[PDB]
């Protein structure tokens, strides 16, 4: 049961590598509404004037 | 000295009397010490050696006009004669300060042009 | 020949029979070092047993990041 | 091990090679053969064994070492493949380049690896030529 | 140095150089570290090179091909040659021939020729 | 000094001037490395970015030489004296050729004559074979063909055939030598029954071990030593009575003295070191050397050519055998009357633990 | 006008000794002569270190004892102190990653996790929830694998010796789930700004699940050797007692706070990965000495093994990477097929990402206590500024003011309940 | 010390109970004293352990398990034709957390894009992978062989002929981890 | 530095009772003759200790 079979015998085949529908479509995803990193808040400073 | 045995508290200069005080009591406080020195480093140099190379360390900083650089460069000293003090530094750091004890001795610049020249850039 | 080779085989026998390590576990290779301690490799088996003096000892394993403060002591040791 | 383990096992493999075992592996342990390394080692399995001792090497060499293992068995005494070299298709690829004998690890012995540069010198500099006079 | 063949020989398949900044075995293995040392024991890989260039001709009717090393997501980047001059043209990534059938008349005519073409 | 060297044969060399990891571009073989001199010319050379080549007999013995440069500076080569093939690939690249080997008794394998000759032959005949360009041969003080000595006799007919055949040696005679693991401070430091038969009134000229491998390094350094004879000494006489004193006068130990006469003493010494496999420290043509005081060479070179000052022994001794003092508390002095009354002021047992 | 009005001193900076102020007279709670009470004792020093545990590799601290008991403890430090703080300005983030393995050694997956969710907070991206959880199950797979070590060497400097190697076969078997993730059984640099960096294997759920339904009888029975055993008992009672108010005012976290009677976790308190959909209890001491602490440490394995449980049960399905290859490496079939993937693929790996402008403290709850980053960015792809908070640096600092009176037999008690790898405290 | 708000329901510990008010009666209170119970439990359990399998492998005849995406001692492949993948792109270079990679590369005498030198230092290595993961070509590789301890550390400068020597040695077993690997990469 | 005065009552109290339990040997090798009356004085002489 333990470790059996190794995943050096476990089918290369059977796994997925996944996407998600929104961020990995091919149709319906503009880049510019994901790019969250390009949206970064801005640090917002208040001084004594 | 609270927490270790050479300790001093970080003080800042209040003025120029001060600042000569506390420059002239660390002074003392160094040769008076060389002799522990050269027994616990086992400096195989003459005492005579070790506070005339003491003294240049001072002799460095005998021009510094600014009351806000001698306090740092007082407490780089307190800090030095802690650790030396105290069996902390290894004779290897404090026989190091002595800086004849390269394999290419004291003479590590070139003297003048030429020497300099022949030799490239030392 | 025969009889030094002899006593040479038996004297090195007994340094590999007994193989005692003083070790300096600076850092994370000490960990690996210790998981040869453990059930799974077991240094007694062969006759592995890490000594703390190195007056006891064998040799020496220097296993971690050797820092300019930590050398004088390696020297010493 | 434990006496009914290792009774069981000399009823198998005889006296002469309990004395073999335990010169070497220090074990009393009976499996089925797998096949042979170039090298010459034997590789036994039993699914009866306690976890991660189902897999074991007899090497050819009296002064064995763990780089006496040729690389394709290397993985299957390691758990790292189920399937044996002897069935492996990977290992049937011609490669002419492939060495031929399995070389262990050679240090400490006169062939161990020496490095040294492989690219030419940078600057190359003037091979004088005095003109005549 | 110099009395084996390993020593002397730049790989066990090729006898000399292959680029311009390459350093000879014979001057990389001169010197003192060289010295009572086994040369057969030395690391001597094959020269690709040679191999390469044993390697059989691709004939395709196509004046673009694919290759992507022969071996699905085992190969390189997927590129695209083409294959209209009347040469042999060669996949930048693994060095494979491909030639067009429409060169071939051309390419058996000549005398020495950069892959074995067929 | 310069950063370009034309060696002796005629190639330029272009160093760059630094530490471990520099271009001394110096290709070095030292025969003899292992002992208490070579360490130092090893060092000397390894440490400034030069090959040096190190022959060496047993594998232990040779680790500590290996410290002083960084990788593919210390090459090692297993060797024998009586194999030529040996010797012959362990200079084939060497520029300066060093030869320190010698011992100073016989051994069930070796005669002075084997090893100061014989050596000394297979060696330089190499040298010769490869057109090496400096071959600098280690000879003795007090080295002359014709001595009652063999060490003296056998050492100086090496320096004559080590000229017929390499015209261009560098001939070094140091006196004995001392420092840090050397045969003479530490035997008068470390041996308590000592045998002699001249009442320890040899006379010679003590030099460290350190000027002898610094001068060493000059020497492959100016090419105008080649070709000439050295001797190097310290700068004041001393008979080794007077050398032990001062051993004495640092250290506070006892030694036994014997001091049997040469006849009865001599035919014995060659039974001790016939039969024990250690260096006992007497033989039989040891006590010999004990009967002969250095005379310096006058048309021999000095350290004084080599830019060089020797270090007489009295200023080294509190250094060297400093390890060598048993000071616990119980050696102190009485104590005075003031610090008897710092005392009082201490509380010298703690009751409630 | 600083630095030039104090060239000649005409200001001096206010000095906390300056705002002291006098206890209220009221409400305050608590000589020389011929006798021997005026009499001063000596005191000598001692060099304690290093001891035989890998753990306390590098340790001098040096000890002013008064007969038995210890004086003043004062620790020198910096024997692994080997740069990383500045190594890492010259690094990109990739690359400086598998330097916080390296800091605390037996906790590796916890350290690259604060540098990931430092990263992740100034990227402004959120990670997938496969990600989440696989980062939730490794980081209490990676508590287990630091209790193991702290306890059971504890109990070694102590004198027991038989549960530390029943202990580190579990050890040796949670070291293979480590090594199936990555190929490493030390440094994994398995998690990453914006998830993990590879899906794990597709067997592994379960190998862990065997695991888990044997491992608290291993709990057990390293607790039927130390809990009730009154040797035991009576070597961590009262030894090592810190206040509450001291824990807070000496900078300590995790079981050092929380054996004082401090409820307090960072997993509760700031929620980060998949610590907000588990349930677990937080195991908070009463008298703050070593028998609590260790009391607390046991219960966390207990807890942890209940987390691993129930994200095994809510590993979703998706991506364990961030799905944007502006900030993640491609999958390798992309980069040899689509050319977008190449060129996103070639930029990671030799520009890297740039993180945008700013400066962020993350904490998170390590097994050790809370482990802290503040990265400065300059908007670059290389980090302008890392600092590192660690956990052993506050305890150590904090060593004289708990083992002042103790005894040398109590101190290593005291060295072994804080949970101390020297490479975490030199960084 | 306690979070704002409403102190916790019952944060407060009971007052202590006296000695005389404690439920456990002198007879289990003395015997458990004198007869030393807990300790003879634990000293039980010690019994139980000596009858139970050990864990120990017998190394270097039984090893210990090692997964496809192990990081051993690197090696350079080739292709089936035989020619290097390696086309000097210096990716694996730019991304060495530790410098340890050095190459050097120019136009082959066919004009091919190969490199000249290839030096791996195995006492600068991490051993992180991260040069395998960013090849375009699976050129660069860990392979699972982590025996070659070495006498010299001259012998751990690995240059192109030793790493080159090391795919063609291990090239199967590099095919068989990259097989089972590859899904996940 | 002063030495601790634990380890002088350490070698004192051992070299009373040392000497009290050796003077208590021959009560137990001489019991049969001594009977009541020697068992009376040897539990004075416990008693005191
Ligand atoms: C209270 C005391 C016990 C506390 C510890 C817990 C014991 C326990 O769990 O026992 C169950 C445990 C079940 O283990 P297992 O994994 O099912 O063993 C099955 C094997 O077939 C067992 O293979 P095996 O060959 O070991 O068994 C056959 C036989 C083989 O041994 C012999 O025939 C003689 C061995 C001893 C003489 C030579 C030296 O062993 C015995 O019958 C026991 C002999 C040794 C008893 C004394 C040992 C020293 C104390 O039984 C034992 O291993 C020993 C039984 C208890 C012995 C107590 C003494
Ligand atoms: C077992 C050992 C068997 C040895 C057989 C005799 C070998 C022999 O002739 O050795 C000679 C040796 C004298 O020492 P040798 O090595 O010549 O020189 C070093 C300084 N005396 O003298 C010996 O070592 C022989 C006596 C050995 C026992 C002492
Ligand atoms: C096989 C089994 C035996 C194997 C060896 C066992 C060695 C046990 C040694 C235990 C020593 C414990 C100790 O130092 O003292 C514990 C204690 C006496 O000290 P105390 O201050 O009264 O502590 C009260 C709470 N334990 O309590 C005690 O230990 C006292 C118990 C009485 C000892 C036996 C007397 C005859 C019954
Ligand atoms: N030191 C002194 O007081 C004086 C010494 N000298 C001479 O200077 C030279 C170096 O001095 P020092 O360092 O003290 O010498 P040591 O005796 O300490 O070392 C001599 C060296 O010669 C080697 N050697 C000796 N015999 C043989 C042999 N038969 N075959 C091969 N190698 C051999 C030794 O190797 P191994 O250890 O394996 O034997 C060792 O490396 C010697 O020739 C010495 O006689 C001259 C005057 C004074
Ligand atoms: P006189 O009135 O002529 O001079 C007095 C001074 C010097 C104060 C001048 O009047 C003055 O005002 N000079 C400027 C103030 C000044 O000197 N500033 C610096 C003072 S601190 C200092 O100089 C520290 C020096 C180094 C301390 C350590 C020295 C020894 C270290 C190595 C010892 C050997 C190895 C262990
Ligand atoms: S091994 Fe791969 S990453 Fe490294 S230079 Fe070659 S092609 Fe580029
Ligand atoms: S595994 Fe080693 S060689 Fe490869 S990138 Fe990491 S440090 Fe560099
Ligand atoms: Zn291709």
């Amino acid at each position: 049961y333990n470790r059996n079979p190794s995943p050096g015998d476990n089918p290369p085949l059977e796994y997925t590598d996944p996407v998600t529908i929104p961020a990995g479509d091919i149709a319906d995803n503009p880049y510019w509404k994901r790019d969250f990193r390009r949206n970064y808040p801005r640090p917002s400073v208040i001084a004594q004037a | 000295v609270q927490p270790t045995k050479f300790a001093v508290t970080v003080r800042q200069s209040r003025n120029w009397a001060d600042a000569k005080q506390r420059v002239i009591a660390a002074y003392r406080a160094w040769i008076r010490a060389a002799p522990e020195i050269q027994t616990m480093y086992s400096i195989p140099f003459p005492v005579s050696h070790i506070r005339t190379r003491i003294r240049q360390e001072f002799e460095r900083h005998r021009y510094v006009n600014k009351l806000n650089v001698v306090d740092v460069l007082l407490q780089q000293s307190n800090a030095d004669f802690q650790e030396t003090m105290n069996f902390w530094r290894q004779q290897s750091h404090v026989m190091a300060f002595f800086k004849e004890e390269h394999f290419r001795g004291e003479k590590r610049l070139p003297s003048n042009f030429i020497t300099g020249f022949l030799e490239g850039r030392n | 020949q025969y009889a030094l080779t002899t006593l040479d085989i038996i004297t090195n026998w007994a340094r590999q029979g007994s193989f005692w390590p003083m070790t300096f576990g600076l850092a994370c290779c000490a960990v690996e070092m210790m998981h040869l301690s453990t059930p799974r490799y077991d240094q007694d088996r062969l006759g592995i047993i890490f000594r703390a003096s190195p007056r006891q000892s064998d040799v020496m394993i220097v296993a971690g990041t050797l820092t300019n403060k930590m050398a004088p002591a390696l020297r010493q040791v | 091990s434990y006496p009914t383990r290792t009774l069981a096992n000399l009823r198998k493999i005889g006296l002469k090679e309990y004395f073999r075992q335990l010169l070497y592996i220090g074990d009393t342990k009976y499996g089925e053969l797998v096949g042979v390394d170039k090298f010459g080692n034997k590789f036994y399995e039993n699914k009866e064994e306690l976890p991660l001792r189902t897999r074991w090497v007899d090497y050819a060499k009296h002064d064995y070492d763990a780089a006496h293992i040729e690389p394709m068995w290397h993985a299957w005494i390691s758990y790292q493949v189920d399937t044996p070299p002897t069935r492996e298709p990977l290992t049937q690829i011609e490669r002419p380049w492939a060495p031929k004998e399995h070389v262990p690890n050679r240090s400490f012995t006169r062939g161990a690896y020496k490095p040294y540069n492989t690219t030419q010198p940078k600057i190359q500099s003037w091979e004088p030529k005095a003109a005549p006079r | 140095t110099g009395r084996p063949a390993s020593a002397v020989m730049q790989a066990p398949n090729r006898a000399e150089v292959w680029s311009r900044s390459q350093r000879p075995r014979s001057e990389a293995m001169a010197g003192p570290r060289f010295e009572q040392t086994d040369f057969d024991a030395q690391p001597r890989p094959w020269a690709a090179i040679e191999l390469i260039h044993k390697q059989p001709v691709r004939w395709t009717h196509d004046r673009i091909v694919a290759c992507d090393g022969g071996g699905g997501p085992h190969g390189h980047p997927k590129i695209y040659i083409n294959t209209d001059k009347p040469e042999i043209a060669t996949c930048n990534y693994c060095g494979l021939p491909f030639a067009n059938e429409h060169h071939r008349k051309y390419l058996e005519s000549l005398p020495q020729t950069s892959y074995p073409l067929n | 000094i310069s950063d370009i060297h034309i060696t002796r044969t005629g190639k330029p060399l272009i160093r760059i001037q630094g530490g471990r990891s520099s271009l001394g571009e110096h290709t070095a073989t030292v025969f003899g490395a292992t002992g208490q001199l070579g360490r130092y010319i090893v060092n000397r050379l390894a440490r400034q970015g030069c090959t040096v080549i190190v022959p060496y007999r047993e594998e232990m013995a040779k680790r500590h030489l290996k410290v002083s440069g960084d990788l593919g500076r210390v090459i090692f080569m297993e060797f024998d004296l009586r194999n030529t093939q040996s010797i012959e690939e362990s200079v084939r690249h060497s520029d300066v050729v060093y030869n320190l080997i010698g011992r100073d008794y016989p051994t069930k394998n070796f005669s002075l004559a084997d090893v100061h000759i014989e050596g000394t032959e297979r060696i330089v005949e190499a040298v010769a074979k490869y057109d090496v360009d400096r071959f600098i041969q280690v000879s003795t003080y007090n080295a002359n063909p014709d001595s009652t000595c063999e060490f003296f006799r056998t050492k100086g007919i090496a320096e004559k055939v080590a000229r017929h055949v390499f015209p261009e040696t560098t001939i070094v005679r140091p006196a004995p030598m001392f420092g840090f693991e050397d045969r003479l401070l530490l035997k008068l430091a470390s041996v308590t029954n000592l045998f002699t038969s001249n009442h320890m009134r040899e006379k010679f000229w003590p030099v460290h071990v350190n000027e002898v491998g610094e001068a060493l390094e000059r020497m492959l350094y100016d090419d105008s030593t080649a070709g000439q004879t050295f001797e190097l000494y310290g700068p004041r006489q001393y008979s080794m009575a007077q050398i032990a004193e001062l051993v004495d006068r640092e250290i506070y130990k006892k030694r036994r003295h014997i001091n049997l006469p040469k006849p009865i003493l001599q035919p014995l010494a060659e039974l001790i070191n016939r039969v024990l496999w250690w260096d006992t420290g007497l033989s039989r043509d040891q006590v010999e050397r004990e009967f002969h005081d250095q005379v310096i060479d006058p048309t021999a070179k000095t350290f004084k050519d080599l830019g060089m000052e020797p270090t007489d022994i009295s200023k080294w001794t509190y250094h060297y055998l400093l390890p060598y003092r048993p000071s616990t508390y119980y050696d102190l002095p009485p104590s005075t009357e003031k610090e008897m009354r710092e005392e009082r002021k201490y509380l010298h047992v703690l009751d409630d633990q | 006008a600083e630095p030039q009005d104090g060239f000649q001193g005409t200001r001096l900076i206010p000095t906390g000794a300056d705002f002291q102020s006098p206890p209220d007279p009221f409400i305050d709670e608590g000589v020389d002569e011929d006798s021997v009470e005026g009499r001063k004792v000596r005191h000598y020093t001692v060099n304690f270190g290093p001891q035989h545990p890998a753990a306390h590799g590098v340790l001098r601290l040096i000890l002013e004892l008064n007969g038995e008991e210890i004086v003043r403890a004062d620790p020198h430090v910096g024997l692994l102190h080997r740069g990383t703080e500045k190594l890492c300005e010259y690094k990109t983030y990739m690359q400086a990653l598998p330097y916080f393995d390296r800091l605390d050694y037996v906790s590796m997956m916890t350290n690259e996790q604060v540098f990931s969710l430092a990263v992740e907070k100034l990227l402004n991206i959120e990670i997938p929830p496969r990600a989440k959880f696989i980062r939730t199950m490794f980081g209490e797979i990676t508590r287990i694998l630091n209790h193991l070590m702290s306890v059971l060497s504890h109990a070694m400097d102590v004198g027991a010796l038989t549960p530390f190697l029943w202990g580190f076969e579990e050890r040796e078997k949670l070291m293979e789930f480590y090594e199936r993730v990555s190929g490493a059984r030390l440094h994994a640099a398995y998690v990453r700004p914006g998830g993990v960096h590879q899906d794990i294997p597709v067997g592994l759920l379960d190998d862990i699940y065997q695991w888990a339904t044997q491992f608290g009888d291993r709990i057990d029975e390293t607790e039927e050797m130390l809990t009730d055993n009154r040797i035991w008992i009576n070597r961590l009672k009262g030894v090592g007692v810190v206040s509450a108010a001291d824990a807070l005012n000496l900078s300590f976290t995790g079981v050092m706070l929380r054996g004082s009677g401090v409820p307090w976790d960072v997993r509760k308190s700031s929620p980060y990965d998949a610590y907000d959909q588990v349930e677990f209890d937080v195991p908070v001491g009463i008298n703050g000495d070593c028998y609590d602490r260790y009391l607390c440490r046991m219960e966390e394995f207990r807890q942890s093994l209940r987390i691993i449980h129930q994200c095994l049960n809510k590993m979703p399905a998706g991506p364990v990477r961030y799905e944007d290859y502006k900030i993640t490496p491609p999958p390798r079939a992309a980069m040899k097929e689509n050319m977008e993937a190449l060129i996103h693929h070639f930029l990671l790996f030799t520009k890297g990402y740039a993180v945008p402008p700013g400066d962020t403290y993350t904490a998170i709850e390590a097994p050790k206590g809370e482990m802290g980053v503040y990265v400065v960015s300059d908007g670059s792809e290389r980090p302008y500024r890392v600092h590192i908070r660690a956990p052993g640096f506050a305890h150590l600092s904090g060593f004289d003011h708990i083992t002042r009176g103790h005894l040398l037999a109590d101190a290593v008690a005291v060295i072994g309940t804080m949970d101390l790898v020297f490479g975490e405290v030199d960084r | 010390a306690t979070p704002a708000g409403p102190p916790p329901k019952n944060f407060r510990l009971p007052p202590p109970k006296n000695w005389d008010e404690e439920s456990e009666s002198t007879i289990d209170k003395v015997g458990k004293y004198f007869l030393m119970t807990e300790m003879l439990r634990g000293m039980y359990v010690l019994l139980e352990q000596f009858f139970r399998p050990p864990y120990t492998i017998y190394y270097p005849f039984e090893k210990g398990p090692i997964s496809p995406r192990f990081r051993g001692e690197h090696a350079l492949r080739r292709y089936p034709s035989g020619e290097e993948r390696c086309i000097a792109c210096k990716l694996c270079e730019a991304v060495c957390p530790a410098q340890a990679i050095t190459i050097e590369a120019e136009e082959r005498a066919d004009g091919s894009r190969r490199t000249t030198r290839y030096d791996i230092d195995m006492t600068k290595c991490i051993y992180c992978g991260f040069c395998q993961e960013s090849c375009p070509v699976d050129a660069i590789v860990e392979s699972p062989n982590a025996e070659y301890a070495t006498e010299t550390r001259e012998e751990l400068l690995y240059n192109k002929e030793k790493l080159l020597a090391n795919g063609d040695k291990w090239e199967p077993e590099l095919a068989a981890a990259i097989r089972a690997d590859a899904p996940y990469r | 530095s002063p030495f601790n005065i634990s380890f002088f009552i350490y070698g004192l109290v051992f070299l009373l009772l040392d000497l009290e339990i050796l003077l208590l040997y021959p009560f137990a090798v001489s019991e049969y003759v001594n009977s009541a009356y020697g068992l009376a004085a040897a539990l004075i002489f416990i008693g005191i200790i």
